[PDB]
């Protein structure tokens, strides 16, 4: 259960200055390391950023063409060890290409998705050598990737928490007639949210809900009750308050996001291939 | 040195989840599916599900770093 | 890493696990899956009555898993003649298997491996849970298991009828058999096969009909069976009590959601009636 769980006792942090401080601390590290093996070859770490933001759309593709099919469970636990991986990684040393597949290979491990490894690797849009090679590689780095998580595998995930929601909106909530006009819009918002680094910061349940107010207010709907009615918010009129501020916070979070630009990605991948051929 | 049973006190950080088998009576099962008969013969109920589902939803929502 | 590899402890098929300096250590597909699901699983949990994992760490496809140690198991304890199993001593056991599983059913895990030998007890005599490899989730409408978890002698008559969806019935239906086990000294319901282990479950407590298993004819591997009127409870276990036969039946009730979970059985007046479980340090060492 995610109240005593290790995603929030170790991987739920306290702002995004702490997330950008462990990310600029990854990248200096890699640097002082490149430095005493021995210029401009060596990513910035917002450069770093965006190819992390470009290689989890990629991640995200893979995982959305992978057959069998794949359960919204196993992408987002490997979204997560994606994420995870490069907060205190840079992608100069691991390759955020190798990274995502044995996130994805890791992830249909852990979530009891059971697919052999050549039909892993078979999703591959590779030659035969090519697929040999990429599943050396991946086995290479999966006991990395695990060392990297600090063996914390289980992910809490949103969407249970979502459904929760909509079965408590169906059940205790009359003014919201039918919740389940919310489902397509706050599943939208919810992967705009995925993209940012709420998935860090805040709690499944949390964004969950934040989606589904985010949807409700789109539609026009105002449900302020059901925060405060049937959660029991009016009795604790503070915890309220930070409630609120978490999902303002989270939506300022999603309006925020910048996507990779096509130049800049492309820039940034032809520097990251420099970085790897000297290392 | 009589047992006596104390429940398990685990803080949810979040709002209360009604119990298992009170879940009939409130209305929530009228919104998962329900179990199949091969289902209730292994032990597997709707409730089960929309119970998780709940406790989910409801786990650390008023938690904060 | 940091450990001192004193001493051999075990070997099977997925590991080998020996003592070190204490702590037990247990070392194309890539890392055992078995190791991956205890790391996956133990990380989340923490119980007194559940083993703990205490560090992970290998190299390349090949990790290690750290535990506490462990002094022996209830299969030694069962199987040493020397050692009188007083009933204050089967409560504490009882008390202890059934606290570590309420709590593992809290988070909605079931053990699916239960049996004397996969429940430890440490010098100071607690009982912890152990043997993570077959463990997995439930509570969840997508998730298709097998039924061929748990050791045959202690398996379920819906597992044994092939059953793919289940509880925490799975469980119970363990516990009983390891009660029964403890009442005995030796198995109850020693199965030479599933059709065997089946006759032998429907011959000592009765064959269950639609009345005691509502839907017992929708599992994909029921198979008809002989009428036997089973023997009573209170002439396999003579020496049991009332409040012990009472919670033997409910956990030997064939229908797996009539079968009493355990905060039921925890809550029932076997354990609150006298005497006692024994405390943990007055437990029999084998
Ligand atoms: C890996 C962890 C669960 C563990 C901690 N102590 N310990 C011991 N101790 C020696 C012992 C135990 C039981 C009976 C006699 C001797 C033995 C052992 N053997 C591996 C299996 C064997 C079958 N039962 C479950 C065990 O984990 N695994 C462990």
């Amino acid at each position: 259960m995610y109240h005593n769980s290790s995603q929030k006792r170790h991987w739920t942090f306290s702002s995004e200055e702490q997330l950008a401080r462990l990310r600029a601390d990854a990248n200096r590290k890699f640097r002082c390391k490149a430095v005493a093996n021995g210029d401009p070859v060596f990513l910035e770490p917002h450069e770093e950023m965006t190819l992390c933001k470009y290689y989890e759309k990629r991640l995200l593709e893979f995982c959305s063409v992978f057959k069998p099919a794949m359960p919204r469970s196993v992408v987002g636990t490997a979204c997560m060890y994606f994420k995870r991986f490069y907060l205190n990684n840079s992608v100069m040393e691991y390759h955020p290409r190798i990274i995502m597949l044995t996130c994805a290979f890791l992830a249909c491990k852990v979530d009891e998705f059971n697919v052999s490894s050549p039909q892993f690797v078979g999703n591959l849009r590779e030659s035969p050598l090519g697929q040999e090679k990429a599943l050396e590689q991946i086995l290479e780095y999966e006991l990395l990737l695990i060392q990297q998580l600090n063996f914390h595998l289980i992910v809490h995930n949103p969407y249970r928490p979502f459904e929760g929601f909509l079965i408590d909106l169906k059940t205790r909530y009359p003014i919201l007639e039918n919740p389940e006009i919310l489902r397509k819009t706050a599943d939208d918002f919810l992967n705009r949210i995925a993209l940012t680094d709420a998935y860090l910061l805040y709690t499944p349940s949390q964004i969950a809900l934040t989606a589904i107010l985010s949807s409700a207010s789109r539609a026009g709907i105002t449900m302020e009750s059901y925060l405060s009615e049937s959660l029991m918010l009016k009795e604790n009129r503070t915890c309220l308050s930070q409630l609120l501020d978490i999902m303002k916070s989270m939506r300022n979070l999603v309006k925020k996001y910048e996507p990779p630009r096509s130049e800049e990605v492309a820039v940034l991948k032809q520097k990251l291939e420099r970085c790897h051929s000297a290392e | 040195a009589l047992y006596e049973y104390q429940p398990l006190q685990i803080e949810t950080y979040g709002p209360h989840v009604p119990e298992l088998e009170m879940l009939g009576r409130l209305g929530y099962l009228n919104h998962v599916r329900a179990a199949s008969p091969q289902d209730l013969a292994g032990g597997y109920t709707s409730s089960l599900a929309c119970h998780r589902a709940l406790q989910d939803a409801f786990s650390g929502l008023f938690w904060q770093p | 890493k940091r450990y001192e590899k004193l001493d051999f402890l075990g070997e099977g098929q997925f590991a080998t696990v020996y003592k070190a300096r204490i702590v037990a250590i247990k070392k194309k597909d890539g890392i055992n899956r078995t190791a991956l699901r205890e790391i996956k699983l133990l990380q989340e949990l923490s119980h007194p009555n559940i083993i703990g994992l205490l560090d992970a760490f290998g190299h390349k496809s090949n990790i290690s898993l750290v535990f506490d140690f462990m002094e022996t198991d209830l299969e030694v304890i069962i199987k040493d003649n020397s050692l009188v199993l007083t009933p204050s001593h089967i409560k504490a056991y009882m008390l202890m298997t059934l606290q570590g599983l309420e709590y593992l059913h809290q988070h909605w895990i079931l053990h699916r491996d239960l049996k004397p030998n996969n429940l430890l007890l440490d010098e100071n005599g607690v009982l912890k849970l152990a043997d993570f490899g077959l463990a997995k989730s439930f509570g969840s409408p997508n998730r298709a298991y097998t039924h061929q978890v748990v050791t045959r002698w202690y398996r379920a008559p819906e597992l044994l009828f092939g059953a793919r969806m289940y509880g925490v019935g799975v469980d119970m239906w363990a516990v009983g058999c390891i009660l029964a086990e403890l009442l005995l000294r030796v198995p109850f319901l020693p199965g030479d096969s599933d059709l065997d282990q089946l006759t032998r479950i429907f011959e000592t407590l009765g064959t269950p009909t639609e009345e005691q298993w509502p839907d017992m004819c929708s599992l994909p591997d029921y198979v008809t069976f002989k009428s036997f009127p089973g023997i009573p409870l209170h002439h396999i276990f003579s020496a049991a009590g009332d409040d012990l036969l009472d919670l033997i039946q409910g956990l030997f009730l064939f229908n797996p959601c009539a079968r009493i979970t355990a905060t039921q059985a925890l809550k029932m007046k076997y354990f609150s009636n006298r005497p006692g479980p024994t405390p943990g340090c007055q437990l029999p060492r084998p």
